[PDB]
């Protein structure tokens, strides 16, 4: 119970305060499991909209966009789940999101033909680089840690150097630039 | 502003 439960809390908080992201509609399938764990099975008389404080089930970036149909929903999905098969579920479905395990920033890129930059979630692992689209979280690149060959970084830029002829560069805006190079850094020298 | 990772792909090895 004990073990189950420390994954369970930190999966879940890593969410809820942001740090793993995901698409609204997981978000509201993992709000469904907080419900099964913090209720027991639904309850179509007291669990009705309003019942919630979305704060504490959900992305500060989706307590707006109210869907706490959406949560009561997939808590009523859980018929008469267990505690424990649901911590356990939420913990599966925490696992198998590519942005699983991951330490995002939120960088904004300069897209050829639009002066008008688009935000974006800038991933870093042991491992690898990769892009993930700000608002639905699906990875568009990727890139090996080992392909690394220098990066830089200023009070409002960082940028990352492959050595691949073709595409050049990978720059972007960003406060972080010293964070996400010292990150990089750490796991570079680690990887040979 | 560079900070290379004398990565054996790149630094001469």
């Amino acid at each position: 119970p004990v073990q189950l439960n420390l994954l369970y809390v930190q999966a879940r908080d890593d969410i809820l305060n942001g740090s793993h992201p995901v698409s609204f509609d997981k978000a509201c399938e993992f709000a469904g499991y907080q419900c099964q764990i913090q209720f027991g099975p639904h309850n179509e008389q007291k669990h009705k909209p309003g019942f919630l404080e979305l704060k504490d089930f959900l992305p500060k970036e989706y307590i707006k966009q109210k869907g706490e149909r959406k949560i009561f929903m997939a808590h009523k999905n859980c018929g008469n789940m267990s505690e424990i098969e649901a911590k356990v579920r939420y913990v599966k479905l925490a696992r198998s999101l590519k942005t699983y395990g991951v330490s995002f920033f939120l960088v904004k890129e300069k897209m050829k033909g639009k002066n008008k930059l688009v935000p974006r979630l800038l991933g870093i692992t042991k491992e690898c680089v990769m892009r993930v689209d700000e608002k639905t979280k699906e990875v568009i690149q990727e890139w090996s840690l080992t392909n690394i060959k220098r990066w830089a970084a200023s009070p409002k830029s960082f940028t990352l150097d492959f050595g691949d002829y073709q595409d050049g560069y990978y720059s972007v805006q960003t406060t972080e630039g010293e964070q996400i190079a010292q990150l990089i850094a750490g796991y570079i020298d680690i990887i040979l | 502003m560079w900070d290379t990772a004398n990565n054996p792909l790149y630094k001469e090895a």
